[PDB]
RNA sequence: AAACUCCAGUUGACACAAAAUAGACUACGAAAGUGGCUUUAACAUAUCUGAACACACAAUAGCUAAGACCCAAACUGGGAUUAGAUACCCCACUAUGCUUAGCCCUAAACCUCAACAGUUAAAUCAACAAAACUGCUCGCCAGAACACUACGAGCCACAGCUUAAAACUCAAA
């Protein structure tokens, strides 16, 4: 799918959340797929390049109380 | 026709290909420190590559730049030079007691 | 054999038949030496695992084939 | 063969080769190089002596100058190494390749056939 | 082509050894080699005991000598230092840093079946 | 497999090579 | 011969235990391949049976390494029954 | 495959050696072709284990001073017992120091032998002191 | 760019003039071609 | 300080000291351990001759000239002419797969000699002479 | 046992011989072959197939001539074992293995798989080997044995190589 991509991206940048996935629950969202949402919603309003769709997500979820830890 | 379906692409997922310690690096017969890594303390003999973790590539590389050493006067032969035996220790093998 | 107790009460429940054991040669193709000769045999055959334990088909499965009956399979 | 001071075919059309130091001439000429090299020069002339496109290196004429000039570097190679009998194989493979080239070219392009003889010095023979 | 000497020399004072560096690079040049450098990798013990022109030694002054030179002056050169009685051993290579390294995107696995096979 | 060929081969080899020799 | 002595093949005594060092030596000239060397080196292997012996050696290695690998993969599954009864 | 035969049908399934499938076997069966292949790999990789242990440090500085070599480890089929075989020294009062630390290590052993979970279910090591020739050892003390 | 590159380094070739100024800033320096890898694959330059 | 199994290099500033004297100044005992025989030779530092024993030497003959036995006696017989010399600690270099290689360093020990070091010089020749051929046996 | 005792050990000096480890790699070359180091030259063909004989190659052994000679070694001599001789074992030593310049042209020269192109669907398929096939071309084969033979022919080959029958005989091979 077109957001794996900006899966793997999350991943090596901000690797696995300590958050532990909850496969039994239907709707469980982890950080990734709150990142993905988020990255989802700032390309359609316009913004194209990739370098600067990711910081600024990044900082969309800092805002929101998000805890990301960058791996390095 | 339905926006849901898989699209066809290059796994994003992929890890890259691993690498031997020296990949990328350029290997001289005159760097002897370098050589004696991977030559036997003891005997000298060349390690091979399930000992050194080398690559096809760089296992040659090494060896013929250890025989080039050798017989153009860089390199002992029969032991490791001593003053290399407190080098980081990058092979596999364990010798003593 | 994780799933052998609970296949056994649903057939029990619903009035039919399992096997959920180890399927000795001819239980089918020589069902009328095994059991007798006016034994009757099934006239379906579900298999909720087609696969033996050692991860082959499950010897019922041809031996259905042969004695035309058919089967349902997972 | 080429001069020694000839360049090499890459550094040939740079601008301003004509103005560096000697030093530098000679690092960029044949002096200096293999004879890999001095081959590819020798290739160049006979392709501008000869085919109509000298940038055409896919035609049967070029395929025969670049064939004709690899035959004269067995034929030098084995003046010095006369018992090397992987090299009198090639020579002799070489030789052959090219009066196949000729035979299909004398077949097609008569008047082309003639310059690449002349060109190359080289006296077609019906087989026996 | 580039060449890299790689030069031993005997264990000497700084006047002989400026005079043995001098003369060997004066013969590159007579044979027609383009000098780029002369680096000094000092003097150390040899890995093993040298025999050159009737002397034994055990110690020797690593140099080496980057340079151009014809293909044709490779095989004068290499006459030159044999008789060199203060040279102990002298090797010419094709210069390392001409060979330049391909790429490596990382190691493939090779299969079973293959080594086995093959 | 067996030689059996071999072998007869290798006998008219040897019984040649000594007729070839007394004569 | 022209080289230094005393630091190929060498092995020191710790604390007058002679038979710990000449175990150490023995180890360390066995995983080198030396023991085994000399061995061989008495008398001359005819190349084609050199060969013959260093494909064996080759396959029997490819083989063992193998079949260990398959023993271990099949033997995570070595505990208690799970479903005993059924 | 190899000229080393690699056929057997039931490749898949997974190998049970432990002491209680031993009891739950047909009396009738007897050792398959292959079945004896995992048994002498097996017994191999126990070597493998215990030559490790002796030579690091890491387990015991007691052992790791000794620089015991095992000269021989094979397993029994029946999976109750395990044969290990070390080396003697020439000194008698040095075979005594060995076998006394040997001894008391075994018990500790198996449970780091447990540490390798693949190789988990260890049964109890035997270590054998190689008195292959006590005949005379035993002749010339009386 | 090679020829140019080429150009710049001629300058420091050295020549008959300059042989023995080049021979004698050559014994007072040393070049150190040494230096180890790590399991890392870091290189650890010599200490000197 | 921990244990070096590696020998001291000679140049360096080393600690270990045997009887006041250096690594390089201990006498050296070297062992020829053939198939069919074993000759130990003790000397100096300096290469000087200061004892010499082999099985034949010992009254040996044929093929009890090749045994561990026999080899402990001419290591007790070297040792006894060494130790008259001043010797006490020794190198020990075997060349040689034979059987008296580890029993004639024992017997330098029951001779009243302190081994401190054991080198192997085994012949390997890097490719050298044709060996004879395999014996029909 | 014989042999050696200008023997053996240490140390130093010192090859026209052979090329540990790397190599658990599977690369180069048409094949034969090729695994110490350096440098030079250098690895045919922009459709494929195409020769017992044309052209050029071709392990080992061998021939001719001139050199080298550590080690190995047919042969030979001696010692031993043996009823005894030869062999197997031990010692010494030669042709030969090496170099050079010519020959000779053989191999279980075998991945025992002809070259090229294509396919993985049909029937998967006598068996075994090495999953089963298609197109196309050259070479080759037609019971066993006689027979890697005879004759003829060609060949630097002369107790040789290549090509290669028939008669008698059998009901198998
Ligand atoms: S893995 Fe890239 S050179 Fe070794
Ligand atoms: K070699
Ligand atoms: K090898
Ligand atoms: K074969
Ligand atoms: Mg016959
Ligand atoms: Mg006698
Ligand atoms: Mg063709
Ligand atoms: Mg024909
Ligand atoms: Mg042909
Ligand atoms: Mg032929
Ligand atoms: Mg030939
Ligand atoms: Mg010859
Ligand atoms: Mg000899
Ligand atoms: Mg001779
Ligand atoms: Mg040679
Ligand atoms: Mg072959
Ligand atoms: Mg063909
Ligand atoms: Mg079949
Ligand atoms: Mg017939
Ligand atoms: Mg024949
Ligand atoms: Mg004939
Ligand atoms: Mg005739």
């Amino acid at each position: 799918y077109h957001e794996d991509r900006i899966r793997a991206k999350f991943y090596s940048v901000y690797g696995s959340g300590q958050r532990a996935f909850d496969l039994f629950n239907p709707n469980f969202k982890s950080t990734c797929q709150r990142f993905v949402e988020k990255y989802t919603e700032l390309q359609k309003l316009g913004e194209t390049d990739e370098e600067k769709l990711f910081v600024e997500t990044g900082k969309a979820l800092l805002a929101e109380g998000v805890i990301l830890r960058r791996v390095g | 026709s339905n926006e849901d379906l898989p699209i066809s692409m290059e796994n994003p997922y992929k890890e890259p290909l691993k690498k031997c310690i020296l990949c990328g690096k350029h290997v001289d017969y005159k760097n002897v420190q370098l050589l004696s890594q991977f030559v036997s303390p003891f005997t000298g003999c060349i390690y091979g590559r399930h000992i050194t973790g080398l690559c096809g590539k760089k296992q040659k590389e090494i060896t013929k730049a250890i025989k080039r050493a050798q017989i153009m006067g860089f390199m002992p032969v029969t032991y490791k030079d001593p003053a290399y035996l407190k080098d980081p220790k990058v092979c596999n093998i364990r010798y003593r007691e | 054999r994780q799933f052998s107790y609970l296949i056994e009460n649903m057939a029990r429940d619903c009035g039919e038949y399992a096997h959920t054991r180890y399927f000795r040669g001819g239980m089918l193709t020589n069902a009328r030496l095994l059991f007798g000769p006016t034994v009757r045999l099934p006239d379906l055959i579900i298999f909720l695992h087609t696969l033996n334990n050692i991860f082959e088909p499950h010897v019922a499965v041809r031996d259905a084939a042969k004695m035309n009956i058919p089967t349902v399979g997972i | 063969d080429p001069p020694p001071s000839t360049l090499l075919k890459d550094y040939q059309n740079v601008p301003g080769i004509e103005k560096v130091d000697d030093v530098v001439k000679r690092l960029l000429s044949l002096e200096m190089a293999n004879k890999k090299e001095m081959l590819k020069i020798k290739q160049e002339q006979f392709m501008k002596k000869i085919v109509a496109n000298p940038e055409d290196t896919r035609s049967l004429e070029a395929r025969i100058i670049a064939l004709s000039v690899k035959i004269r570097s067995y034929e030098e190679h084995l003046e010095k190494h006369r018992k090397d009998k992987a090299h009198k194989r090639y020579l002799l493979m070489s030789i052959d390749q090219r009066k196949k080239m000729l035979k299909n070219l004398r077949n097609t392009n008569y008047d082309v056939f003639e310059k690449i003889c002349w060109g190359l010095g080289i006296e077609y023979t019906f087989p026996p | 082509p580039r060449y890299e000497l790689a030069l031993i020399l005997k264990a000497m004072q700084r006047p002989e050894t400026a005079a043995t560096l001098k003369r060997t690079i004066e013969a590159l040049m007579d044979r027609g080699a383009i000098v780029r450098d002369l680096e000094n990798l000092g003097e150390r013990a040899l890995p093993y005991r040298i025999s050159a022109h009737s002397q034994q030694h055990n110690r020797g002054g690593y140099f080496l000598v980057d340079f151009y030179a014809p293909t044709a002056a490779v095989e004068s050169m290499v006459e030159h230092l044999s008789r060199d009685i203060d040279v102990i051993r002298g090797n010419i290579v094709k210069h390392p840093l001409t060979q330049e390294l391909k790429e490596c995107e990382g190691i493939v696995p090779v299969p079973l079946a293959e080594k086995l096979y093959s | 497999k067996n030689v059996l060929k071999i072998r007869r081969r290798k006998m008219n080899h040897h019984k040649y090579r000594k007729l070839v020799k007394k004569t | 011969a022209k080289h230094l002595k005393f630091i190929a093949r060498t092995v020191m005594v710790q604390e007058g235990n002679v038979e710990s060092a000449y175990r150490t030596l023995n180890r360390i000239l066995t995983m080198d391949g030396l023991i085994e060397d000399i061995k061989h080196r008495r008398y001359y292997e005819k190349p084609c049976r050199r060969r013959q012996r260093e494909s064996y050696e080759r396959c029997r290695r490819i083989y063992n390494m193998e079949m260990a690998r398959k023993i271990n993969f099949l033997m995570r599954k070595n505990r208690a029954d799970p479903w005993q009864g059924c | 495959k190899v000229w080393y035969e690699s056929p057997s049908l039931g490749s898949h399934s997974t190998y049970k050696p432990s002491k209680l499938e031993f009891l739950m076997r047909s009396t009738s069966k007897k050792t398959r072709k292959e079945d004896h292949a995992r048994l002498r790999a097996l017994n191999g990789l126990l070597y493998k284990a215990l030559t490790d242990l002796l030579c690091t440090p890491e387990v015991s500085q007691e052992l790791y001073d000794l620089n015991v070599e095992l000269s021989k480890v094979s397993l029994t089929p029946d999976f109750s017992a395990c044969r290990a075989y070390w080396k003697t020294t020439l000194s008698a009062e040095q075979n005594a120091h060995m076998e006394a630390v040997l001894q008391r290590s075994a018990a500790h052993m198996r449970h780091l032998l447990m540490s390798q979970q693949t190789l988990r279910n260890v049964p109890p090591i035997v270590f054998v002191q190689d008195k292959g020739n006590a005949a005379l050892a035993e002749l010339d003390q009386l | 760019r090679e020829v140019l590159q080429l150009q710049e380094e001629v300058k420091n070739f050295i020549t008959r003039e300059n042989l023995e100024a080049r021979v004698e800033a050559a014994l007072d320096s040393r070049k150190n071609y040494n230096w180890a890898i790590t399991r890392e694959g870091l290189v650890v330059r010599p200490q000197r | 300080t921990k244990f070096s199994i590696y020998p001291p290099i000679p140049g360096e500033e080393s600690s270990l000291r045997w009887a006041g004297k250096k690594f390089e100044e201990i006498p050296i005992a070297h062992i020829k351990a053939s198939h069919n025989n074993t000759q130990i030779q003790v000397v100096s530092a300096s290469n000087e001759p200061l004892a010499f024993a082999s099985c034949g030497t010992e009254g040996f003959r044929n093929a009890k000239k090749g045994t561990g036995i026999a080899a402990q006696t001419a290591g007790i017989a070297a040792a006894a002419r060494a130790k008259q010399k001043g010797v006490i600690h020794i190198r020990v270099v075997v060349k040689g797969l034979g059987p008296g290689r580890l029993s004639a360093m024992h017997g330098l020990i029951m001779g009243g000699l302190e081994v401190i070091s054991i080198t192997d010089n085994t012949p390997i020749p890097h490719x050298g002479c044709r060996p004879r051929k395999a014996r029909k046996l």
